[PDB]
RNA sequence: CGCUAUUAUUGGGCCUAAAGCGUCCGUAGCCGGGCCCGUAAGUCCCUGGCGAAAUCCCACGGCUCAACCGUGGGGCUUGCUGG
RNA sequence: UCCUGGCUGUAAAGGAUGCGGGCUAGGUGUCGGGCGAGCUUCGAGCUCGCCCGGUGCCGGAGGGAAGCCGUUAAGCCCGCCGCC
């Protein structure tokens, strides 16, 4: 087969000209005082894995399904973005 | 708030539906609901109280 | 027993149908004739006659609306219209009555009271787009679609159809405490029907 | 303010629009699912303003389109707008015009006549909260060739639909869902009024009192 | 030929929903018909189903109440493990907790809440909502 | 590769747009009415032995963080086999 | 071009619509069989109605890009073959 080369940490726009987009990620970008798009990309992914991981965990049956919600609320908890007696909705 | 129901059908009344409500003419004392369907299709009905049963 | 005897019934001819017949009229045929004629019968007249009374009674007369395009049923609407306060248009029912509010003669009732569902289709349609409830005299040829209250009868003749609508407004009066109590009616039948 | 300024210079034609001046029928809900017949705006303005702000007066096509008398041919402008509250009310209309002024007027005034109301929930298998975001279930709708099917959405996904559909989802206050298509999109009427009918079949689905708490399901306005 | 009498039985009782009917007959009638009748009738989709002998081969008369909307056989009969019940679920159903997967088990008919609930599986043959 | 439900099990079409053999008989194969008894091959549950490591997901720890590396928990190997 | 006995295997060989089964309003004609009522010039005759099976016209719900189809589906379900 083949071996794996690593791969970039973020996501690329579907349609790179829509005017809506455009607007509010200059306004973000102008007030945050950040250098390329790259960077709000790679914030935007960190988020969308979040979400991912959630919907994929919730409603689900098994051990590691519960030890991994516990995992994915403390990590969000000790980075700051949620407080203790937070659920995953 | 509340959404009516057909009398002869079970079924829910929708917003802009050519449906019906009129009193039983042989008690007075109930509300006869018709739907579109049941009209155009000519499903029979009947009171609940009394039992006139009609068209 | 009857509102009116059973003598006056078949006299009238309340009781004659069509060559034709339906489904939906399964109910109210007795016999079909040995020339292939249908008969109905006079009880379930009878009974849906008082029924009708009954609720046109609990309504506002200046809120009904009665129609006959047919020519031998013009006469008795315009008279059972004179007596209960009801609306009435004989002829034509020009189209946009219910449903154009730039027209000169523009209503919109409560109930409506039709001679015959496929001669009057144009009021029945805008009945249905205007919600309300119908009453028809329905005969075996007819379908019973988008009617609410059928009255089975004959809907083609003078005699009947002035027999029927006497009768219909008499119970209207009853119900609405007018007359004490029938015979107290002094309107002859005669000036219901059509002249020659 | 308006309320009052709108109401003393409008003289109604209707039994509904007199109901409505002089203060029966006080609430949007109560003109629906009775078989009124609706032929004034001015009922739909005074009940629910919001549908004169311009932030609510998507206007969605305009075409040209040609007649032959040739003679010379003569061009008229046709106009599809959509007009809404974005809690539970949306309308469409489509207007004939000379002029695209004309044109416009008329096709708002046939979307505030045509005006509809709607449920909204939470029936996804990936949120489950009982909060009114989405759609409460699958539908489906048609219009010519196109065949539409939406489906309830998690909260965070926003409206995954052509553009026109998420102009009349927004307006009728949506904010997550899934979709499928069949047939020719780009007729933008036909379009259209598929999403407006599969957003209208939600009040045709059968239920029962615990999908209610279940779905949190809402008729119109919410809370 | 007949070949199922269950797929014929729940699309007689989808149209006849459909035009809006009150009682409906099931002429070649089954077992395994009355214990999907059994299964609607618990959860409520239904009414008042009961047999009738011919000499032949018995029929349902069954009593309906609006609250069908779809109703359907499950051809070929799947067969589905206790933990792969949700593609299904999307794949048959429109929402999350509504309309039933009537499930053949080795312990009966059932629901695949109630199966889950007993951790088993089996194979697939209806479904309702 | 996706766009493409322009290969369609999920999930397409065949009167007039591409498309029902000129009509019939029948071989293999595929699909097959209702009840009772048995069997347990398919099917379902539970447990033992296998499916190398790397590569995939999660958390913690060590390089200024990170990429990378380590310690653990799962998954992958389309499945095989004893009860 | 007809007759006797053989070959060829083709057509707008068209309902331009493969075959079987179940379900989803009917009206009005006509052919064959049966039953029931009346008439009868007593006729294997005439008239009306109902059941089964064939063959047509119209049509509400519904379907379809529309023309149009609509219990003799071009609707919903269960199968098999052929073709794009
Ligand atoms: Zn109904
Ligand atoms: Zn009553
Ligand atoms: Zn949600």
């Amino acid at each position: 087969g083949d071996p794996k080369r690593q791969r970039k940490k973020y996501e690329t726009p579907s349609h790179p000209w829509i005017k809506e987009r455009l607007d509010r990620e200059r306004v973000l970008k102008r007030n945050y005082a950040l250098k390329n798009k790259k960077e709000l990309w790679r914030h935007e992914t960190q988020l969308k894995e979040f979400r991912r991981r959630a919907r994929r965990l919730l409603a689900a049956r098994g051990k590691q399904a519960e030890i991994e919600r516990q995992q994915l609320l403390q990590r969000l908890y000790r980075l700051g973005l949620l407080p203790a007696d937070a659920v995953l909705d | 708030f509340e959404v009516p129901v057909c009398t002869s059908c079970g079924k829910e009344i929708t917003p802009r539906e050519h449906a019906t409500h009129f009193v039983c003419p042989n008690c007075g004392e109930a509300i006869i609901w018709r739907c579109e369907s049941c009209r155009v299709l000519s499903v029979p009905y009947k009171c609940p109280k009394c039992g006139w049963e009609g068209p | 027993e009857y509102l009116v005897p059973l003598d006056q019934y078949l006299a009238a001819g309340v009781h004659i149908g069509t060559q034709q017949k339906t489904k939906d009229m399964k109910k109210f045929i007795y016999r079909v004739r040995q020339d292939g004629l249908y008969v109905l019968d006079v009880r379930k007249t009878d009974e849906r006659l008082r029924v009708a009374g009954k609720f046109l009674a609990k309504f506002d007369p200046e809120s009904i609306l009665a129609v006959s395009v047919r020519l031998y049923g013009q006469r008795p609407v315009k008279k059972f219209g004179e007596v209960t306060g009801a609306k009435a248009i004989p002829g034509r029912f020009l189209p946009g009555t219910m449903t154009n509010p730039q027209v000169k003669n523009f209503i919109e009732p409560d109930v409506l009271i039709v001679t015959d569902p496929r001669a009057d289709h144009q009021a029945l349609k805008e009945a249905v787009e205007i919600g309300i409830p119908i009453v028809a005299l329905v005969d075996t040829e007819n379908f019973l679609s988008y009617v609410d209250i059928a009255i089975p009868t004959n809907n083609k003749g003078r005699k009947a159809l002035a027999l029927i609508y006497w009768i219909l407004a008499r119970e209207v009066l009853y119900n609405r405490k007018e007359i004490e109590s029938r015979e107290d009616f002094k309107i002859p039948v005669e000036d219901f029907e059509m002249r020659i | 303010e308006i309320a009052q300024r709108v109401l003393e210079e409008w003289e109604p034609k209707t039994k509904l629009g007199r109901l409505v001046k002089e203060g029966q029928i006080t609430d949007i809900h109560e003109i629906f699912r009775k078989g009124y017949q609706i032929k004034e705006p001015e009922i739909v303005d005074v009940l629910l303003p919001e549908v004169n702000l311009r932030e609510n007066q998507e206007v969605l096509d305009i075409a040209l389109t040609v007649r032959m008398t040739d003679s010379g041919r003569r061009i008229r402008f046709r106009v599809l707008a959509a007009v809404g509250n974005r809690d539970g009310y949306v309308g469409l209309g489509i207007g004939h015009g000379r002029e695209v002024g004309i044109a416009i007027r008329k096709a708002i005034n046939y979307a505030k006549m045509n005006i509809i109301e709607i449920k909204r929930g939470c029936g996804s298998w990936e949120c489950r909260c009982r909060r009114p975001h989405s759609i409460p279930f699958a539908v489906e709708g048609k219009e010519g060739s196109v065949r539409v099917k939406l489906m309830p959405g998690p909260r965070g996904l926003g409206l995954v639909i052509g553009d026109v559909g998420k102009k009349i989802l927004t307006l009728a206050g949506v904010q997550d869902v899934w979709s499928q298509t069949l047939g020719e999109t780009r007729t933008t009427v036909n379009f259209a009024k598929a999403v407006f009918n599969a957003l209208y079949n939600t009040n045709r689905v059968a239920i029962k009192p615990e999908d209610i708490e279940r779905y949190g399901i809402v008729v119109g306005r919410a809370m | 030929t007949l070949l199922d009498p269950l797929a014929n039985a729940l699309s007689h009782i989808t149209n006849s929903e459909r035009v809006g009917k009150k009682e409906v007959y099931i002429k070649p009638a089954s077992k395994l018909i009355g214990e999907v009748l059994r299964v609607m009738l618990e959860n409520g989709y239904i009414g008042e189903f009961e047999l009738i002998d011919d000499g032949r081969a018995g029929i349902y008369r069954v009593q309906l109440i609006g609250k069908i909307n779809k109703a359907g056989a499950i051809k070929p009969r799947f067969p589905v493990k206790a933990r792969d019940y949700e593609k299904w679920e999307k794949r048959f159903l429109p929402a999350f907790e509504f309309g039933i997967l009537i499930v053949s088990t080795s312990q009966g008919v059932m629901t695949h809440k109630e199966a889950l609930e007993k951790g088993i599986g089996g194979r697939l043959i209806a479904y309702v909502y």
